[PDB]
């Protein structure tokens, strides 16, 4: 191997949580989307600094809705202001479903794995959250070849992990297939607070 | 379990332009759904469709 | 132009970004972050939807010497309109830490 | 009508024909380069319409839901970029409220109504109110048009050739055969001669008399002779205990007779 | 002649027969790239249509709030639904017909008022033409029919003079074959209302 492999604890800063929700709530009932800026340190610690949205050229969550020029142009802008950092995932919204990726959105996540090795797909529920707290879960997709020959348990150990059963059975099948899910935590500055 | 239903009309699924890729009113061949505008020469639909109620 | 604006209500997100932007550009006193302010106006209720950073350099030897990235602004204005059309240029923030005559 | 041969030397100076001949060395380069473009483009454009046909064949699989078309909206897909509908109104940006074009509201046989923007495979020059359409069950899209069909009981009434009696087994009663063929058989065959006379053909004949005189015989004969669609009907079959489904039987049987025309 | 330019013109005339060959192919391929792009408009629309969904039609039964509306759907059950934010809140009120996503049950967009498909079939019927010179014997009855049917359409100012209501509701009755169906068929092509 190259690493022992375990799924990321996402320390989503205040500005990024709040921003994904603004954009995705406005976008009800369409699929909404955009890219995540952050930095990857440790064996599982992804800090997501900001998000920025990807202008809809499709229906949302398509590869017709991800434009090469747009991607290029946004990056080129972020350098002037120092916000340029590497892409640590992408967000999207289902406002008709819980946190559970649909078949089309797996296909979008399969393309992101080529781009980035540790890219997450984060499902933001804008209205459908079932607790007082916002329900968001992050997923990563790794191949079926590791998971089937029984390397999935090893990957999920030495961490507290997260189990959800929001769509019950449907979730479990999906969860299994993709990879895993891990506790999501929030980074607060005392200026921000 | 097999639900009991009923035939209302036998529809022909080959040679009737069931595929409308060259039909627009009556511009369809109605002799092929096997090489009408197909990448294959062989069958792409069935011999018989039927209308169940 | 209109002077009919009796209140400004600002979203938590606008405040949080502009403030957040100050340390993302890693500026310290006597260097300025400014950004574009997007939102609704022409009304009494101003509703401040979003903001994005600009680069801003302040020289205070002469208050007639200033840096502003012109092209950046026009480009960015057009992209934001395709997510949501209610975003217009309604102003710019100055990062303080006080008012000036400048 | 030919040029550049020994005949043009007689007609015209030899100086003109040098400039005509040096030109055709240059002119053929236009034909040669531009032919490469079309033959190479015509292999790529021929690939485009087959590459989509391959996906058309994944959708076309059975079974699929049945619908009829409540109303074709027929909004204008392009007519401005200030709208995107048939309607034109002041102000640009009406967001995704303007996004209705050639559109079908279909009502399914689950007895619900959906709107969708149709598949242009099925043209809206087909669709009228009340046409049978297929609709894919998974996502309601008009998959195809189904030919309009009618109740299975009606379908049973159509002829399968009723035994020929000719007019050697309608023995006697000549005058009745004569009176009957004038009202039923001539307006089919000789339909042209009444149009000329400016009179209208009958709408029917009635046969009445005492039982056993072969009124039923003469019809059975008539079936064999005209070789058109003969819709057999028995009047107590038509009456039906479900409210006005007896009436549905009238209209369908006669609707059927429009199609299979000429009819008896 | 006895020229060598008599020979040159034979040699370039082999290019002029070759201009004719080129023309057959060039024009034939030009028109065929124009045919494969007509087909290309129907076979791309399947793909784009396949990226569309059906939307359960309902109607705003009655406003609760600005975020939450009550929509009763055309399948039975009443729902309490959300909004798209393009949908104008002053255009959403009781009677109006709306469409709803099958995934989210969200008010997608407004539609014009809708009617049963049986009643569209009733207005289709009316073909050909009959005038009141194809009716005879009934010139008295033609006038009392027009007294009720033509006049308040043209001018209800006549009925207003007297201070009396306009009539509506005509019953025609007769022994069969008196032309009672005929009388109405003729007046349907004349009056020029629906
Ligand atoms: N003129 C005739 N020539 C030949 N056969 C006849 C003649 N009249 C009647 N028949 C025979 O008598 C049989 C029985 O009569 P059929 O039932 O056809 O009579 P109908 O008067 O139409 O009766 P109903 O009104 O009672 O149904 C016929 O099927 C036929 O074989
Ligand atoms: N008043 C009339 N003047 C001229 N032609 C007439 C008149 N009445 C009937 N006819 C002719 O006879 C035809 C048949 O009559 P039609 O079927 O319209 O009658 P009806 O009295 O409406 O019938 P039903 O009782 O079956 O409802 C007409 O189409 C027309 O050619
Ligand atoms: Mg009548």
């Amino acid at each position: 191997t190259g690493r022992d492999d375990t799924k990321e604890t996402v320390y989503i800063s205040s500005i990024a949580l709040l921003k994904m929700l603004k954009h995705g709530r406005a976008g009800v009932p369409m699929e909404v989307m955009g890219l995540m800026l952050g930095e990857f340190v440790d064996d599982y610690t992804v800090n997501v600094v900001d998000v920025f949205a990807m202008p809809q050229s499709g229906t949302g969550v398509s590869v017709e809705a991800v434009d090469d020029v747009f991607q290029a142009k946004m990056m080129d802008m972020l350098k002037q202001t120092g916000r340029d950092q590497m892409v640590v995932g992408w967000y999207h919204s289902h406002p008709g479903f819980g946190c559970w990726l649909s078949s089309v959105d797996v296909n979008t996540q399969k393309s992101f794995e080529q781009l980035n090795s540790r890219a997450v797909a984060v499902v933001v529920d804008p209205i459908q959250s079932v607790k007082g707290k916002v329900v968001i879960d992050a997923f990563r997709l790794i191949d079926t070849g590791a998971l089937i020959n029984n390397l999935e348990p090893r990957q999920t150990t030495s961490n507290t992990g997260l189990l959800n059963k929001a769509n019950i059975q449907a979730l479990i099948h999906g969860l299994n297939r993709h990879y895993y899910s891990l506790n999501i935590d929030y980074h607060k500055t005392a200026k921000e607070t | 379990p097999l639900q009991v239903a009923r035939c209302t009309k036998i529809i022909k699924g080959n040679g009737e332009s069931d595929e409308t890729t060259t039909d627009n009113n009556n511009s369809g061949n109605s002799n092929s759904n096997s090489n009408q505008q197909s990448t294959d020469a062989d069958e792409d639909d069935e011999d018989a469709k039927y209308v169940i109620n | 132009m209109s002077l009919q604006h009796e209140k400004v209500t600002i979203a938590p997100l606008v405040l949080l970004s502009a403030l957040d932007h100050y340390e993302r550009t890693q500026t310290k006193e006597n260097k300025r972050c400014v950004g574009v302010i997007l939102g609704d106006a022409n009304s009494s209720t101003i509703r401040v939807t979003n903001s994005f950073a600009l680069p801003f350099e302040e020289d205070e030897k002469n208050s007639d010497v200033w840096f502003l990235d012109h092209n950046y602004i026009e480009n960015m204005n057009e992209m934001c309109k395709k997510i949501n059309a209610k975003e217009k240029l309604i102003g710019w923030y100055h990062s303080g830490p006080k008012l000036r005559a400048s | 009508g030919d040029d550049e041969l020994d005949q043009e030397i007689l007609n015209l100076s030899t100086q003109e024909l040098q400039t005509r001949a040096k030109l055709l060395d240059n002119e053929i380069r236009i034909f040669r380069s531009e032919l490469q473009r079309l033959s190479h483009e015509n292999n790529v454009m021929l690939e485009k319409i087959k590459d989509n046909k391959e996906k058309i064949k994944n959708n076309r699989q059975l079974p699929y839901l049945v619908a009829n078309v409540v109303e074709v909206m027929d909004m204008n897909e392009i007519e401005d970029k200030e709208n995107s509908e048939s309607t034109t109104q002041g102000g640009n940006v009406n967001l995704d409220n303007t996004a209705v074009g050639k559109a079908a509201v279909v009502k399914t046989s689950s007895r619900q109504t959906v709107f969708l923007p149709m598949v242009g495979l099925v043209d809206p020059d087909k669709l009228k109110p009340n046409d049978l359409v297929g609709v894919n069950k998974d996502s309601y899209l008009i998959l195809d048009t189904l030919p309009s069909e009618f109740d299975s009981r009606v379908k049973a009434m159509e002829v399968d050739e009723k035994p020929t009696e000719t007019y050697s087994d309608v023995g006697g009663l000549d005058k009745q055969i004569e009176e009957l063929v004038e009202a039923i058989v001539l307006p089919m065959k000789r339909a042209d001669k009444f149009k000329d006379m400016g009179i209208r053909a009958p709408k029917g004949a009635l046969m009445y008399g005492p039982p056993g005189t072969g009124k039923t015989l003469l019809a059975r004969a008539c079936a064999a002779q005209t070789n058109a669609t003969f819709l057999k009907l028995a009047a107590p079959q038509l009456v039906q205990m479900y409210i006005g489904e007896g009436a549905k039987l009238v209209r369908d049987a006669f609707a059927l007779a429009k199609e299979k025309a000429p009819t008896i | 002649e006895q020229e060598a330019h008599n020979k040159a013109l034979n040699q370039f005339k082999r290019k002029l027969l070759e201009h004719r060959r080129y023309d057959d192919q060039l024009k034939q391929r030009r028109q065929n790239i124009r045919d494969l792009e007509k087909l290309y408009d129907k076979t791309e629309n399947d793909i784009k249509a396949l990226q569309s969904i059906g939307q359960l039609i309902g109607e705003v039964m009655k406003e609760l709030s600005e975020e939450k509306y009550i929509v009763k759907a055309s399948s039975g059950p009443r729902y309490i639904v959300g909004v798209r934010n393009s949908v104008d809140r002053s255009k959403l009120k009781k009677g109006v017909r709306v469409t709803l996503d099958i995934t989210t049950l969200t008010i997608m967009r407004i539609l014009p008022r809708e009617t049963d498909p049986l009643v569209y079939n009733m207005t289709s019927f009316e073909q050909g033409e009959i005038t009141f010179d194809g009716i005879g014997g009934l010139t008295e009855q033609i006038r009392e029919l027009r007294e009720v049917i033509e006049l308040p359409l043209k001018n209800p100012e006549i009925f207003q003079r007297v201070g009396i209501k306009p009539p509506k509701g005509v019953l025609l009755y007769g022994p069969p074959g008196t032309g009672k169906t005929l009388l109405a068929k003729a007046v349907a092509a004349t009056i020029g209302a629906n």
